[PDB]
């Protein structure tokens, strides 16, 4: 006699009627956090109402499509995302499918990249350290629950997120964004390991951030204010990314391919753009 | 008789001693319950035309209640005359609906003070009962809380969500939602707390107090649920 | 836009004068019209105090009532009216706010919770939630704190006994030497006190010689942690005090998203012009549950800023048609001052429909004198209000002195002057029931000498 | 004349978007974007001797310029949007604009900047910040004049 799959059913009715904006997310999202809860926040806490792949699919579409996303919902889809990494389904993983789709690429780009239209005073886009941490423990449970099963899909996911976040118009060059959430994503993506991601995907996150980072030597500012952690930090850890990318060695067809003897230090040397780049 | 010749036109002092003698004399009796029912149905109701101080004789019912709680008949006998109250709810009587949820909510505070001797409903502050007649009267209140329209107001929709989710609580074994509401009703809830059509502006539904405690409300019946 | 910018340079303002200039610069007004009831049907709807007044602007011709007629406008302000009314409830305080407040205006709640903070300190934090401290010299600080250079951001959680309607921080930093004011300060608020929540994205307070975060939506919380980072060029923070400013639970832009907008839209459309207010309020009739929701928004307290329009739109509504203006005296009577004068202008105004009120008022007051005689619906049979008696009395007076155009005397019988003779001596004289009673057998007499 | 071939590419709109859009991958401390009251002068009289330039011959396709400019800063993902740029910068192109004559201007940019704008603003009011950090010209200036250059727009016969 238990009124759980009843509120499983009414939240998953919830999660499918707000595309048509007749649900507030901000107070779903609220509520299906402390309603599931009951069982103070932990990252290895599994939600009592179990949600739909369909639910999930919508409120990632409906998040993209959302603009001016605040912080109240930021650090709430946050903790949802990882209680949502946290349940299990009824025979693939949730975390599979969360990261399979653009809509956490787009999702995260859109957290990172710090926008603010609503903010007549944008003094310092960074996030906080309560919302910092839940990014990292998000990108943790992912980790944890995609480190079993398919950690490519992962790896590639992230390097996609920090090319996209690095290339032409992107937070990393133009400056917007949390500073502390990207240099965050930045020291745990240091800790992870990329021996299966493809080649392509490393050749372009190589190539973006090697332009970015000699666009931002060259052009930097022409003054210094003297009074922590800046953007220089951001360059030292994208710089310590890469040093850990062409050390990767591949083996194969030279194409989705690492494997734990070429290495993709000759495929970064028979670029001429990347080399240039990084000699000046 | 003497509650009825001695606390509705005497003084303070008087009313509050005999309200004492009543409770050290005929507190464990049967018939107790019952009577404090038929006072509060027969001195607050609507139609009610006599002019006495209801409010002083209000805390004298509500003093004269935690000392007969020890007594297990005036929580059901004020659960019983609720479950009669909202019976059209399957005309209305709001003003003796507020007196008897409150006096029922002070009781049930008084209850969980005494379990706690021996947290989330303390914004206002600043045992056993039978299953079937708890669950007929909580559905019941569910009922009077989808129902609110302008003439219902927020205090006594805090209070009717902080009593239900103390009654929900306290029978046992705790009642479910599955025994208190349907899909439709529990869509309407869920779609009252938190879908646009009601939390459209700084006037969302009831206030953030009525959302506070209708979220409160549905936590604490889940982690009954849950124990 | 317009619909969610609240009232008395803004923004709002700018709208404002964009759609009146709008308005003025369009050449036919029903393609002005078409889009205001299009947001009014897919709206539920939002409605403003400055969205409010630019329709009455736009509205204030008799072209525009007439367009406005025309493709459908007073049935939509009716029939969203009854929806607002039976989907937002009340937020004013009842009675029940007031018989619990004193058993236990912004005020201070800083002062009744308890502070700590997730790093060991060299001194506690509780000096900072005094509800004044001596603020003369400021020698050193009132609360200090000492940053490692690993750290960057602490955190004082401040834990209140209940929780408050939160509305406002305040945090003064050291005055005498703000060299150490935070940089930029985040707040959090829990509800449940335990799940810390990020409340916006932290504000640059360097160089800032009070600190006050307002909350445009006024949050529900029990504990408030602030999280301080570190200032610009000092190692140390220095405060003073901080402040938890909001309201507990018994302790204009409130009033028009409500239904009131709907019905200053009705009173509008039927009293700025009476040429039209007749065969608009045709329109207006038909209408479901129309009567029983204005009545019963008439009984709330909010009515008592825009009463008048509520009983003058129910007057035109009741003298419209006779079968509307009984049902509405049907549910005035069976199911205060402002009905007194519903029933007033229902039984003095002379129309076809007269004699039908008058007689169903009689039958109202006969009905009650049986159910009085022989000791749901019939509640308002059980007590009638002695006010609403005194109302039918001077109604039957003011009937009987005008020229009326129906045989007034007729309508009088003498079983229900038996009926209520029997009714005054059935009860004492210490209330007003036997009064009002008496009043209207003594209108009974001023028609009919033959009955005294 | 040079002002007419200044106007005429898309080169100096880009340059303009540019500018306003305040991007400064260079700095560390992206602490507040605005450019001083100098850089504002400069802008200002760049655009003033512009609009006496291109008074006599064309004023068609320097307020058809301008207005690009404004729709193109205020679309999806721009600096209007995004508050990203140049505050000071911004504000006083608005208040450069608001004296400008759109008389001749084409319904297309007109219609395509009005949409732009509105959306713009209407995201602004309704998804607006949560707080506010009592203490000027600050964005709100910049959505007041851009709903009186929509004021002054619509007028247009």
């Amino acid at each position: 006699l238990s009124s759980v799959p009843m509120l499983n059913v009414c939240f998953n009715k919830l999660f499918s009627m707000l595309q048509v904006h007749h649900v507030q997310l901000e107070s779903l999202l609220q509520l299906w956090l402390t309603l599931s809860l009951n069982s103070l926040y932990n990252a290895n806490r599994i939600p009592v109402i179990s949600l739909n792949q369909a639910s999930i699919t919508s409120f990632l579409t409906v998040l993209a499509w959302y603009p001016n996303t605040l912080l109240r919902t930021w650090c709430l889809v946050l903790h949802s995302l990882t209680l949502m990494t946290n349940m299990q389904l009824n025979q693939e993983s949730t975390a599979h499918l969360l990261v399979s789709d653009p809509n956490l690429i787009h999702v995260l780009v859109k957290f990172l990249s710090g926008t603010s239209p609503h903010g007549t005073n944008q003094h310092s886009p960074q996030v906080g350290p309560t919302a910092t941490q839940a990014m990292q423990e998000f990108l943790t449970r992912l980790q944890v629950h995609l480190s079993s099963t398919c950690p490519q899909i992962f790896s590639e996911f992230l390097l996609k997120l920090i090319h996209i976040l690095s290339t032409e118009r992107g937070a990393f060059q133009t400056g917007q964004g949390p500073l502390d959430a990207q240099v965050k994503l930045l020291e745990f993506t240091l800790e992870q390991n990329f021996e299966v991601v493809s080649v392509s995907t490393i050749s372009a996150v190589i190539e973006s951030v090697t332009f970015l980072v000699h666009h931002y030597i060259t052009c930097s500012d022409k003054v210094m204010s003297r009074s922590e952690m800046t953007r220089d930090q951001l360059m030292f850890d994208l710089l310590k990314l890469v040093n850990i990318l062409v050390q990767l060695p591949l083996s194969g067809n030279r194409e989705y391919s690492a494997r734990v003897p070429a290495y993709v230090a000759d495929l970064v040397l028979a670029n001429q753009q990347i080399m240039s780049q990084i000699l000046s | 008789e003497l509650f009825k010749h001695l606390c509705i036109s005497g003084t303070p002092k008087i009313r509050l001693h005999t309200g004492l003698l009543l409770v050290q004399l005929c507190g464990g009796e049967r018939w107790w319950g019952q009577f404090l029912s038929n006072v509060l149905q027969e001195l607050y109701n609507s139609e009610q035309l006599l002019i006495f101080p209801q409010d002083r004789v209000f805390m004298l019912l509500s003093c004269i209640g935690q000392r007969s709680l020890s007594n297990s008949g005036v929580l059901e006998s004020l659960l019983n005359l609720l479950d009669n109250l909202l019976s059209p709810l399957q005309v209305l009587d709001i003003p003796m609906i507020s007196w008897v949820v409150m006096l029922v909510s002070r009781l049930l505070d008084y209850v969980a003070t005494v379990e706690d001797e021996a947290n989330q409903w303390s914004f206002i502050n600043n045992f056993t009962l039978a299953h079937e007649r708890c669950i007929s009267v909580v559905q019941k209140l569910v009922l009077f809380l989808l129902s609110m329209d302008f003439t219902c107001h927020a205090d006594l929709l805090l209070f009717v969500c902080k009593v239900l989710a103390r009654i929900a609580n306290a029978t046992r074994p705790t009642i479910h939602l599955c025994e208190i509401v349907n899909e439709p009703q529990l869509e309407r809830l869920l779609l009252l707390l938190v879908g646009t059509d009601f939390n459209r502006g700084d006037i969302s539904w009831g206030g953030a107090w009525a959302q506070y405690s209708l979220t409160c409300m549905l936590q604490d019946i889940l982690a009954g649920e849950l124990l | 836009a317009l619909g969610l910018c609240n009232s008395s340079i803004s923004v709002g303002d700018g709208l404002f004068t964009i759609l009146t200039t709008l308005s003025k610069k369009a050449s036919t007004v029903h393609m002005m019209l078409q889009p205001i009831l299009t947001y009014m049907a897919c709206g539920t709807c939002q409605l403003s105090e400055p969205l409010l007044w630019f329709i009455l602007r736009v509205l204030d011709t008799s072209d525009a009532l007439k367009a406005f007629h025309d493709m459908g406008g007073v049935q939509l302000i009716c029939n969203n009216m009854v929806t607002s009314t039976r989907a937002i409830v009340n937020t004013a305080r009842s009675m029940v706010s007031t018989i619990m407040k004193f058993l236990d205006g912004i005020h201070n709640f800083a002062p009744l919770g308890t502070i700590t903070s997730s790093s060991p300190t060299a001194q506690p934090a509780e000096v900072l939630l005094q509800a004044t401290p001596p603020h003369r010299r400021a020698r050193s600080a009132a609360w200090s704190y000492i940053f490692l250079p690993e750290e960057a951001w602490c955190d004082l959680t401040i834990h209140l006994p209940a929780a408050v309607l939160l509305k406002e921080i305040h945090i003064q930093p050291h005055l005498a030497s703000l060299a150490t004011c935070p940089s930029s300060v985040s707040v959090e608020v829990s509800a449940d006190g335990v799940n810390m929540l990020p409340l916006s994205t932290p504000v640059v307070t360097s160089g800032l010689t009070y600190i006050k975060i307002q909350l445009v939506k006024a949050e529900v919380a029990s504990a408030v942690c602030l999280r301080l980072h570190r200032p610009r060029d000092a190692s140390t923070l220095g405060l003073s005090q901080i402040k938890l400013l909001g309201l507990t639970a018994f302790g204009e832009d409130q009033v028009s998203k409500t239904s009131i907008g709907w019905l200053r839209l009705l009173h509008h459309c039927l009293t700025h012009i009476s040429d039209l207010e007749g065969m608009m309020a045709s329109a207006a009739a038909p209408t479901a549950n129309l009567l029983q929701t204005c009545a019963a928004l008439l009984m709330s307290p909010y009515c008592g800023m825009h009463s008048p329009n509520i009983e003058v739109v129910l007057v035109k509504i009741g003298l419209q048609s006779t079968r509307i203006g009984l049902k509405l005296i049907d549910i005035l009577l069976r199911n205060s001052d402002s009905t007194i004068d519903i029933l007033y202008q229902l039984g003095t105004t002379q129309d076809p429909g007269t004699k039908d009120r008058i007689q169903a008022l009689l039958k109202w007051v006969s009905d009650s004198a049986r159910v009085a005689a022989m000791k749901t619906v019939e509640y308002g049979l059980l007590m009638p209000s002695p006010s609403h008696l005194h109302c039918v009395a001077a109604i039957l007076w003011h009937s009987y002195e005008l020229l009326v155009e129906y045989d007034l005397p007729a309508l009088l019988d003498q079983e229900l002057f038996e009926l209520l003779f029997n009714w005054s001596m059935s009860l004492p004289c210490n209330m007003v029931l036997k009064k009002a009673v008496d009043s209207l057998l003594c209108s009974m007499c001023h028609v009919h000498p033959n009955y005294f």
